[PDB]
């Protein structure tokens, strides 16, 4: 039907791509490829390379000139687009031939496949000083050409690309989470016990979510207040493993509890971005210039594979705490709180014939 | 700049069963960005076709329509008495959102 | 800046 | 699954009254909500919309500031915030809400509303 | 030399005792016995009865009524001091046979042997609140008299005492702790690190406690402030196990250290009674009746028998906690701190030759 | 109350 | 370890100074401080006293509120304040420190000091 | 009410070896809170009995004293030259503390 191009700054190179986000389904990834137009008579060097490359990029220790971002290549495949080679005597796809046939016998293809358990796309939410270009996870590819491949770019006869790694939420329907804890104190040996479930595992952005919770007070004291958490879980991975969250909203019940009784309720409660935009480095899904993409969805793991992979991963869980009343012959000294959580999932459907467009409303 | 919007014609009448076309065109490229409205009078509109070609559920298949460049159409393959309506062609690439001036049939 | 092609197709 | 609407009726010219869309089934931030007036005789034009989840909000030129939207979560309802009113600003108001993720089209129509003035 | 006495409400009783503080060395633990004066004529019924029993008492619940504590019986021994029984065929001590003489053949022996691993005398600091009777471990001993097992207590005919289970400081010196900590960070792989040494592993009361902290900063990241902490344990057992622990002081340096540097400090602190009234619950080791006793003393466990003994334990540890400036492309988002703690001993020596008197400054 | 004896031993 | 005192002279009735004892090798809560007088050809008469550990001070009925101490943990050092002073008051002035943990006697004893009107 | 202490004898001349006795007592019983000074003109005191029958460190055998009841004695075995000096018995049992008149050597 209708595909994208770009071309170069000399006048003489032109690219052309069936789509721009590619799908990843865990057990496998989608294969890329693409053609090329090219001008003969433009180069005499009798080479001609391209190179595929994805990477962590971000601010650089503290650099604040544009640009400087260190870069960490996590993948890397290159080739060289013409003169061809015998390691290309491969299959090619339908629209391939049929481009070539529009274009005529001037034009050479290219193809990869990603290695399966690498970095999805994802963006850190950049605050107002954060000026500078954006920080995430990139997957780009560059088009290029010289006569020694020591030779390093050139501005004028250069041409990048970028795209998108992401993921659907899976067809099957999962279990649904719940989970129960029991507290015990010291002068008295009535433990205190909590549930708390959900409706399903899976959710769509701007979908409310609703927890059931039931209350069991068995002791004197009494149920002062009953926190509502939910919070993102941030996976950090440079040069070593760090971890750290961030709370998305968040809600604290007026309910009590009277001694040696129970008690059950329901509770909703919706994540959304206008509450949270002053915020930094909140996970956010990979842009692609300066789209204001919305949340990040939760990125899920290689299977039962469980390897120790780079870059940045994501999670949701929810969680519940309980102010209980202070008194006795403790007072201050002691603590009294006792809470539970459950994890979760976030993230859109897989699309139905047509991938979410460029900012539609353009103003 | 709006998209200052033209479509034509503006109505016919025939007899039933017959293939008649309406064209829609706009004042810049749209990529695809388009769609089409149906309304009958005192009756809130209706959407017909969405990203140019998409068919919404439920629509019989005689409702067909195309892009042609800037150029953009739409059409019945064989029309049925109870399509005597109001039709629209919509764009959506940019605010302010614009409408067209309309279509009759008879 | 990217450009869209059509399709004879 | 309906939306419903009221607060218009006749008035005479300067004042302004609060119409409003209620929603149902959906969350705002499941959606975005649009408003189309309809002339007399005419066809259909773009005059406000919301995008809670954003947070933005759009209004065209012509009613540009004399012109505003609002809305909750909890009463699941929008108001049409207005002042300076012109007789001939008289139309056929119709509300629609279409997806957020994605915008490609109206759905849901509301049974309309009018105004006028004496 | 000379020695405690008391007699009873109902002019026919009077008890003698040695000592009031009796000394436990973990490895073994010192005999209590005595002798007690009756008269014979006020009695008829043919029998006579002492009871040395420990127990932890407190306020039960929230029982204000005074005297309504709970009483849990950590052990409990019992005798028929009189008629003599074939199980009193032991030898005694020589004092006994001389205050046997001093008295006349009218009056009869008792003695006990406390089993080891038992809570030590221990008491909760009281609030202003707290009006009723104090809460801690307790040593007591009652002497009454009946016709039969079944009778309880008589008030006109009935006395009790108390006493103190106590510890003494061993007297060979030990190790000298030290400990040193390190940190990585994500974006810079030059990791912070720590470590802190004492003078000795024991103390005495009131005697200042001084630390050595050295300082490895190698990232770009300054250390901006420096906590001091001295923390109390707390060990709760009445029908479960519980922790939690109380400052007594505290300070935050206002050192701070240049990227990639390295830096040394010595600091000094001092605990005591002055700061630290308004606080409940703090460890004060048991008080007689109402003597204002210094803070708890550390209570050494029975030695490696690591047993699961009952009752409240005591112990102390220092801690040191490093704030450093956040930055970078994490802001608030992430944590910073670094922190390391090292336990220590701090309590009275042995008595040369004369065990603390009950409040010198009589007023 | 308390009491206290001696010892001329 | 010895302790030095200071802050006496010769004055005019009323007024009052500041005398003061330094002590050393040990801290205040290690300890507990007192302070006698001697009238001159006259036995000993304990004035005040200072219990850092627990705060409290305790002072003779002959003194009491006209005289009180002051000490500092930092400082190693105590400072004598007293007010309408009179001139039979005038006695060698002695200070010395007895064991907190605990009190049997009086071990270390300073150089004194003496006051005098004219 | 403060401790009203009777010490006794004042003072004595005698040669050097006797044995020489200086006696205490109280208005009310002090168990044995009870300690012995000495000092020297233009010295600051010095504490010789503590508990009422502790030694100090480095105090001569010589140096002796006792508890009678409610009464209270210090006393030296045999005399020696360099102890002619001034003497006090002393209570600390309760506040305000109080000291005797003191004694003579001669």
């Amino acid at each position: 039907t209708r595909v994208f191009k770009k071309a170069s700054p000399n006048g003489k190179l032109t690219v052309y791509l069936g789509k721009r986000d590619f799908v990843d389904h865990i057990d496998l990834v989608d294969p890329v490829d693409g053609v090329v137009l090219v001008d003969p008579e433009y180069l005499k060097e009798r080479r001609v390379y391209v190179t595929l490359t994805c990477a962590f990029r971000y601010g650089r220790e503290d650099l604040d000139v544009l640009g400087l971002t260190f870069r960490k290549d996590l993948f890397v495949a290159n080739v060289q687009s013409f003169p061809p080679a015998p390691e290309d005597k491969k299959p090619l796809t339908r629209l391939q031939e049929r481009l070539i046939k529009k274009l005529g016998e001037h034009a050479y293809p290219f193809t990869f496949e990603i290695p399966p358990n690498l970095p999805c796309s994802v963006t850190l939410q950049p605050g107002p000083e954060d000026t500078g270009k954006a920080c995430g996870v990139d997957y780009e590819v560059k088009a290029f050409c010289a006569e020694n491949l020591e030779e390093k770019i050139h501005k004028r006869n250069s041409v990048r690309l970028v795209i998108r790694k992401v993921q659907y939420a899976p067809e099957r329907p999962g279990p649904q989470p719940t989970a129960e804890t029991t507290r015990q104190f010291l002068m008295s040996d009535k433990p205190l016990h909590l549930e708390a479930s959900l409706d399903k595992e899976i959710y769509y952005h701007g979908e409310p979510i609703s927890v059931n919770v039931h209350v069991t007070n068995n002791t004197n004291k009494t149920v002062k207040k009953i926190k509502i958490s939910v919070r993102q879980y941030a996976d950090i991975c440079l040069f070593n493993t760090a971890q750290y969250k961030c709370p998305v909203a968040m809600e604290e019940a007026d309910d009590t509890v009277a001694p040696s009784s129970t008690f059950c309720k329901v509770y909703t409660l919706t994540p959304f971005l206008a509450n949270n935009r002053e915020k930094r480095g909140l996970a956010l899904d990979g842009k692609l210039k300066h789209e204001d993409t919305n949340l990040a969805s939760s990125t899920l793991l290689r299977e039962g594979a469980n390897r120790e992979i780079l870059g940045i991963i994501v999670s949701y869980k929810v969680k519940v705490k309980l102010v209980v009343s202070r008194g006795g012959l403790l007072g201050d000294l002691a603590s009294s709180d006792v809470a539970v959580e459950l994890p979760f999932t976030l993230m859109h459907p897989k699309p139905k014939e047509e991938p979410p467009h460029r900012e539609v409303p353009e103003s | 700049s709006d998209i200052q919007m033209t479509q034509s014609p503006s109505s016919l009448s025939a007899s039933v069963g017959d293939r008649v076309t309406i064209t829609c065109r706009a004042s810049q490229s749209v990529s695809s960005a388009v769609a089409w409205y149906q309304q009958k009078p005192g009756k809130a509109p209706k959407l017909l076709i969405y990203s140019a070609s998409s068919l919404y559920s439920g629509v019989p298949s005689r409702f067909s329509g195309s892009r042609s460049g800037t150029d953009f159409t739409l059409t019945i393959s064989s029309l049925q008495p109870e399509d005597f309506a109001t039709y629209y062609c919509q764009q959506y690439k940019y605010v302010p959102v614009t409408f067209g001036q309309g279509t009759k049939v008879e | 800046e990217s450009e869209s092609s059509s399709f004879h197709s | 699954v309906q939306l419903v609407e009221s607060g218009g009726g006749l008035v005479q010219p300067g004042g302004s009254l609060r119409l409003s869309c209620a929603a149902s089934g959906f969350n705002v931030y499941s959606s975005s909500i649009h408003w189309v007036r309809q002339a007399p005789g005419k066809g259909l034009e773009w005059v406000a919309s919301i995008s809670s989840y954003y947070g933005y909000t759009y209004y065209a030129d012509s009613v540009k500031g004399r012109f505003t939207i609002s809305a909750d979560t909890s009463k699941n309802t929008a108001y049409l915030q207005m002042n300076s009113l012109r007789a001939e600003d008289t139309a056929v108001y119709y509300c629609a809400r279409s997806r957020q993720f994605w915008y490609s089209g109206l759905d849901y129509w509301g049974q309309g509303t009018l105004v006028t003035v004496s």
